[PDB]
């Protein structure tokens, strides 16, 4: 709007006065001046919202990506759906846009431990199903990989496969067996 | 000549008028240019940004770290 | 593999009344009645210089603290040494980085180049906190704090998640780490040979260089006007009929000044689509393992590890 106060090279830019003062044969070679320069005012308009418009038209796909896969649903992919490990998300709308507010699950108050690759009873290895090997200075536990809940270790969280001499650094320690104490 | 002066320090990116450069590093708060930014402490000062907190995990290879309890995060 | 993805370009930023007129008043005082035709041209290079700033940002910047791997380098038989940082060189790039970096401020019309922001030194230093953090953590250090791991027991998760068990590691893992190291060692071979493996980084330099010197090559055609010189216009004309040819020369100097702003909003928006893809290419195969298919590599994915380019 601000620049159809210019020129552009012809007398006035006011459509009233060049017609007033000026003949019919020659008023039309100011007038050019004003249409050919409002054009350019006019293309260079709709050619910066054709670009613009297709910034928002990403944003506005990534707005419905995150809608189907955060809000409908539980997201694996990383930092896709917040810092952490995704839980839900919720959206609120606001005017031109949409509010996504993340629930993560973020671990804390971490300690360190001593692992072990396997452990070595009865001369065969044994991996644990789920979680790891930890020791606690003196006594060895399987515990989940994202939450200390140690356990001791039984046969129904460790499955066994080979020997003790192919795995570097197993360790021996006893797998107590679930059903032998409580036989007869 | 809007107002050269005994501040002057030499960047990459031009050369800066005004700002005392300090020879320790803060998180930038406004970007002058190649790893330069500036920033009001009281008078402006200009420094290099610093990248983050210094950390070393203690990598062992027989050795871990597991949480122990959590947050919920919004 | 090895996946190359341009994130940022060059920050030029032309200006109209130096380029478009060039030290003459006469020719200056035209310009003002064309309104802000050149307000919006700095205003759109300069947005698009702001850009390739924020594209560097969120590829890189994806870590809190800056992690350091330890000073002894025993991880299971797995040997990093190609893609750790040379402590030896001076600009402590890794060895692999040295040849990306060597595969691939000047004054002129009006033409000015900014400096990055975040110089190479702290792009290779952003690449080395995300890779020695990823091998003492895992992908632990991208979701809360870091949490150390043994390499060939954080390597175990990785074949659990693609649906083999950890035996096949512990009782493998003397020929899984030979595997490894070798196939590092013929990453350098193929991008110091085959003289066309960047490929994807060199257009984008030639296409900005080529957009320059189209817009400097051209101060020098006619438009219609007697000459391509302003002094000669004013020198040999009479003042009222000198008008009109200059105004022929701002007509065409301001529309081939148009149409390169134009192509730099539309291939600024290409750099962008791929800023944004190794933004996410960096927090879900980086930071983590993707179950997604082929969006990493050709197979079952297991781990990445990011080097620095110029661009
Ligand atoms: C790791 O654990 C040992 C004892 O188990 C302890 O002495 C050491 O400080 C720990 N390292 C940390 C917390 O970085
Ligand atoms: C380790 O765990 C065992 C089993 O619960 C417990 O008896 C012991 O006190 C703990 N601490 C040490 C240092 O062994
Ligand atoms: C860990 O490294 C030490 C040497 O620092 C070595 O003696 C020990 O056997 C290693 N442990 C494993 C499980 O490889
Ligand atoms: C900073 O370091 C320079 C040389 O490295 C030294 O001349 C100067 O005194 C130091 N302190 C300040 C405040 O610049
Ligand atoms: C890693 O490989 C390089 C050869 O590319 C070799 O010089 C180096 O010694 C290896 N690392 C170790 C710890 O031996």
């Amino acid at each position: 709007v601000k620049q159809l106060s210019s020129n552009f090279g012809a007398i006035s830019s006011v459509l009233n006065d060049i017609l007033s003062r000026l003949d019919p044969p020659e008023a039309e070679v100011q007038i050019d001046r004003l249409i050919t320069g409002r054009l350019q005012s006019l293309q260079t308009y709709v050619t910066q919202q054709l670009i613009r418009a297709a910034e928002i038209r990403a944003s506005a796909n990534l707005a419905a990506t995150k809608m189907s896969e955060c809000v409908l649903g539980q997201s694996k992919r990383v930092d896709f759906c917040g810092k952490g490990y995704h839980l839900m998300s919720f959206p609120q709308s606001a005017p031109h846009g949409v509010v996504f507010l993340h629930v993560t699950y973020v671990p804390a108050q971490e300690k360190n431990f001593t692992t072990a690759p396997a452990i070595c009873h009865d001369g065969k290895a044994h991996f644990p199903r789920e979680g790891v090997f930890v020791s606690n200075g003196t006594h060895w536990f399987v515990t989940q990989r994202n939450f200390y809940e140690p356990q001791i270790i039984t046969t129904d969280n460790t499955f066994v496969s080979g020997n003790c001499d192919v795995v570097i650094g197993i360790v021996n320690n006893t797998v107590y067996d679930p059903l032998q104490p409580e036989l007869d | 000549a809007d107002q050269t002066g005994s501040n002057v320090f030499q960047t990459r990116a031009g050369c800066l008028i005004g700002a005392e450069h300090v020879n320790n590093s803060y998180e930038c708060d406004i970007p002058i240019g190649a790893g330069i930014c500036a920033s009001y402490q009281t008078s402006i000062i200009a420094y290099t940004m610093s990248l983050g907190a210094e950390n070393s995990v203690a990598y062992s290879n027989n050795s871990i770290a597991i949480p122990t309890n959590f947050t919920i995060s919004v | 593999t090895t996946e190359i993805l341009p994130v940022s370009m060059t920050k030029t930023s032309v200006d109209c009344t130096m380029y478009i007129c060039g030290d003459s008043t006469e020719c200056s005082n035209l310009l003002l009645q064309y309104g802000s035709f050149c307000t919006q041209l700095n205003r759109a290079l300069t947005g698009i210089a702001v850009e390739q700033d924020k594209n560097t940002q969120e590829v890189f910047a994806q870590v809190k603290q800056i992690y350091k791997t330890p000073p002894i380098k025993d991880f299971g038989g797995f040997n990093f040494s190609q893609i750790l940082p040379d402590p030896s060189k001076p600009s402590k790039r890794s060895p692999i980085e040295d040849l990306l970096f060597n595969k691939v401020a000047q004054k002129f019309n009006g033409l000015t180049v900014l400096p990055p922001l975040l110089t190479d030194e702290m792009i290779a230093q952003y690449t080395s906190a995300l890779l020695a953090g990823t091998i003492t953590s895992g992908w632990t250090f991208g979701a809360g704090p870091a949490l150390q791991i043994p390499f060939p027991m954080q390597m175990a998760y990785r074949f659990n998640g693609i649906g083999v068990t950890q035996n096949v590691l512990y009782e493998n893992q003397k020929l899984i780490a030979n595997q490894f190291n070798s196939a590092i060692g013929k990453i350098q071979d193929s991008l110091s040979s085959t003289p066309s493996a960047l490929g994807k980084l060199q257009d984008v330099v030639n296409q900005n260089a080529q957009a320059l010197n189209t817009l400097v090559k051209q101060l020098s055609s006619n438009f219609g006007a007697i000459s391509s010189v302003l002094n000669d216009i004013l020198s040999r004309l009479d003042p009222p009929e000198a008008e009109v040819q200059i105004d022929r020369l701002i007509t065409g100097r301001l529309q081939s000044l148009q149409t390169y702003v134009t192509q730099q909003l539309i291939r600024a928006a290409e750099i962008r689509a791929s800023a944004n893809l190794a933004a996410t290419k960096m927090s879900e195969c980086v930071l983590g393992q993707s179950k997604r298919v082929d969006f990493c590599g050709k197979g079952y994915h297991l781990m990445s590890f990011p080097q620095s380019a110029p661009h």
